[PDB]
């Protein structure tokens, strides 16, 4: 399991909360639009108030409009950001780990025979408290079930038995295991 | 087995009931499978 | 007043594209649910109709 | 010949009721309809409602900690903003 | 210069009022009850054939 720091996309409110930040590094696609939105914000209210003509704001907030739009619109769904073994070449900068969330069919998303069904390279289900799918896999298992209404801390319908296997991919990605075990220490005394 | 449950057009358009004769027996047409018999393997004494 | 009528052209040509654009059609499909169990034995035929042949003339002679 | 199933009615309905299944979804086919035709070009005097409704509520949405852009101004409110036409009607009047 | 903003607006919103419409979209399906032999054929039958379906 492989866990990354929290940003947001420019919806919401967010582009006032960790206010003044203006030009991108190191941060996710979603926090470099928002780091340009803040640019366009303030470039163009300053602009107005220097020149109290009304219109910079307007034309502020119509390139902000065409910027988001942009990022909206243009994005390429061909990402394979995947995490395991030694190498994860695709990417080094920030980015979201690919998770395979929990679906009706499997509410475990324990890659029974979902792997050879469509996936192939199937990512692992992240861990239990990362994006709320708490709450998703609760509601998947209580689907078509019935409670006695004797047991507000669910256990009487066998919650428990049921839980997601330590691996969740075809592979048990032995080479993480083992440098886990084992790091590769970088230049050892015997080079 | 507890969802709701609907039929589409192709299900109540495209079919219906045939009348049966009691002397005409119509045989489903089902899966296919096999059956096999082996041993499993006993642990303990 | 140039302005204006600059902002009014670029107004209705959005304009007339979303009216362009609103007449997208939708689609309804049916969905056929069985009859619940008391209509159905509402509807069921009475035995008395269903078989009621049995006793109509014979099957060795006519009538 | 096929059992097909539908989970949920935009609200999980389980496989219990009959007949609310279809007055619940019934219900759902007229307000769907109810909203499109009360939110399209056509309209009466409803603007004033939905200004009232927009202000307010608007206001209100960034009183939580956040309220999503898809959801400050697409929750019925985006003509709530037509009050702006009669206030710049106003000010064009007096300016 | 006020002016300016003014008319903006002025058009702005009225353009707002015309691309307001777009926004709800949802779908339309209708339920119908099967015929009587049809539904009591499907209740008489034991097998199921294709196991479950979504839609």
């Amino acid at each position: 399991l492989y866990q990354d720091p929290v940003w947001f996309q420019d919806l919401s409110v967010i582009f006032k909360r960790p206010s003044e930040i203006i030009p991108t590094r190191d941060q996710s696609d979603s926090e470099r639009i928002n780091a340009m939105v803040r640019l366009v914000l303030y470039c163009s209210f300053a602009v107005a108030l220097i020149r109290q003509n009304y219109l910079y704001a307007i034309l502020g907030l119509a390139i902000i409009a065409i910027i988001s739009l942009a990022y909206a619109l243009g994005a390429k769904k061909t990402k394979s950001n995947e995490a395991y073994g030694n190498i994860r070449p695709y990417s080094v900068k920030r980015s979201k780990k690919s998770c395979s969330k929990s679906s009706a069919n499997n509410p475990f998303s324990n890659a029974t025979v979902g792997a050879l069904l469509d996936n192939e390279a199937r990512p692992p289900a992240c861990s239990y408290d990362d994006n709320d799918m708490a709450s998703t896999m609760r509601k998947n298992f209580n689907k078509g079930l019935f409670r006695n209404l004797d047991d507000v801390y669910e256990v009487e319908n066998s919650q428990r038995q049921f839980y997601t296997m330590p691996v969740t991919t075809a592979a048990p990605d032995l080479t993480a295991f083992g440098q886990f075990l084992y790091g590769s220490k970088g230049k050892t005394c015997k080079e | 087995l507890s969802q709701l449950v609907a039929y589409g057009a192709q299900d109540v358009y495209l079919t219906g009931n045939p009348q049966i004769t009691f002397f005409k027996t119509v045989y489903r047409r089902y899966t296919n499978f096999a059956i096999e018999s082996i041993q499993q393997t006993i642990n303990g004494s | 007043t140039s302005f204006v009528l600059m902002l009014l052209f670029t107004g209705i040509i959005l304009i007339a594209t979303n009216e362009l654009t609103y007449n997208r059609p939708r689609e309804i499909q049916y969905r056929y649910l069985p009859r619940d169990l008391d209509s159905f034995i509402r509807t069921q035929e009475m035995p008395s109709a269903i078989f009621s042949s049995m006793w109509d003339v014979d099957t060795r002679r006519g009538g | 010949n096929v059992g097909s199933l539908e989970l949920n009615n935009l609200s999980t309905a389980e496989d219990v009721a009959t007949l609310q299944n279809q007055l619940n979804k019934l219900a759902e086919e007229k307000h769907k309809r109810s909203t499109w035709k009360g939110l399209t070009f056509r309209i009466a005097v409803q603007d004033m409602w939905e200004a009232l409704t927009g202000i307010p509520t608007d206001i209100y949405q960034n009183s939580g900690r956040v309220s999503l852009k898809e959801l400050l101004t697409r929750d019925d409110r985006l003509r709530g903003l037509g009050l702006i036409f009669f206030l710049v009607a106003v000010v064009s009047i007096f300016f």
